[PDB]
C-alpha cells in the first residue's frame, strides 16, 4: 500500500510539473497540435519552439539567425510562460540545423518536443491515469489501513 | 523588405522542391533503364535454355 | 497564415514526387511487359527453329 501511494504521488507530481511550460513543453491539452509536430514533418510543414527574451522583435532577432533555409516565416512567441517568450513557430525538419540555429544564436533555449495527435492523446491519457491512480491508491490505502 | 525577402526565401525553398523533383525523375529514369535491361537479360536466358 | 507559401511549395514537391513515383511504377510495368515481349519473341524464334529442326 505504501509503495502504491508513493508511485501515485510521484505520478501526480510529474503531471503537475509537466503542465508548467515556463521552460519546457506545456500540457498537450493546452497546446496546439497543427504545425507543432502534428504532421509538419519533412517539407510538408514546420514546427518550432523557443524562449527568446520576451518580445516578438527578439524572436525575430533569433529567427533571423536561421538563415532562412526552410520556413522563413518569422517566429512568433506569445504566452504566459515566465511572462516571457513561448513560441509555436515554423522551422522545417529539412533544416533541422537551421531550425536549431534559429534559437541557439540568441540564447533562446529552445524547448521543442513532439506534439502529434497520438502524442497529445497519450499525454492526456497519462495525466488522467495519474489522477485516477492517485485517487484509487488513496482509496486502497484507506481501506488497507482500516483493515 | 524582410517579408519580400521572406518571399524570396520561400521561392528558394520551392527551388529545393524543384531539385528534389529533378532527382526523383532521374531516379525513376535510372530504375526504368535498370529494370528494362535486367528483364531483357534474365528472362531470355531461361528462354534460351528452353529454346535451345 | 505565414506558412501559405511553404504549404504551396510542399504541395508542388509532393505532387512532383507522386508523379515521379507513378512514372517509375509505370516504367517497372513497362519493363515487365518488355520481358514478356522478349519471352514471346524467344518462343517465336524457338518455333522457327522447330521448323528449322524439322528441316533437319
Amino acid at each position: 500500500t505504501y509503495a502504491n501511494y508513493n508511485s501515485a504521488k510521484t505520478n501526480l507530481a510529474a503531471a503537475e510539473r509537466k503542465k508548467t511550460g515556463d521552460l519546457s513543453v506545456r500540457s498537450l491539452h493546452d497546446i496546439v497540435k497543427p504545425e507543432d509536430f502534428v504532421l509538419n514533418s519533412e517539407h510538408l510543414t514546420t514546427v518550432l519552439v523557443a524562449v527568446p527574451k520576451s518580445l516578438k522583435s527578439d524572436f525575430e532577432k533569433s529567427y533571423e539567425t536561421l538563415s532562412k533555409n526552410v520556413v522563413p516565416a518569422s517566429a512568433s512567441v506569445i504566452a504566459e510562460d515566465a511572462e516571457y517568450v513561448l513560441f509555436n513557430v515554423h522551422l522545417f525538419k529539412k533544416n533541422v540545423q537551421e531550425f536549431t540555429t534559429a534559437a541557439r544564436e540568441k540564447k533562446f533555449i529552445p524547448r521543442e518536443f513532439n506534439y502529434s495527435e497520438e502524442l497529445i492523446d497519450q499525454l492526456k491519457k497519462e495525466h488522467d491515469s495519474a489522477a485516477s491512480l492517485e485517487q484509487s491508491l488513496r482509496v486502497q490505502l484507506v481501506r488497507l489501513a482500516k483493515t | 523588405l524582410t517579408p519580400n525577402q521572406v518571399n524570396d526565401e520561400l521561392n528558394k525553398m520551392q527551388a529545393f522542391i524543384r531539385k528534389e523533383a529533378e532527382e526523383k525523375a532521374k531516379e525513376i529514369q535510372l530504375k526504368a533503364d535498370q529494370e528494362y535491361e535486367i528483364e531483357k537479360t534474365n528472362i531470355v536466358r531461361n528462354e534460351t535454355n528452353n529454346i535451345d | 497564415s505565414q506558412k501559405n507559401g511553404i504549404a504551396t511549395l510542399l504541395q508542388a514537391e509532393k505532387e512532383a514526387h507522386e508523379i515521379v513515383s507513378k512514372a517509375r511504377k509505370y516504367r517497372q510495368d513497362k519493363l515487365k511487359q518488355a520481358k514478356t515481349d522478349a519471352a514471346k519473341e524467344i518462343d517465336s524464334y524457338k518455333i522457327q527453329k522447330d521448323k528449322e529442326l524439322k528441316e533437319f
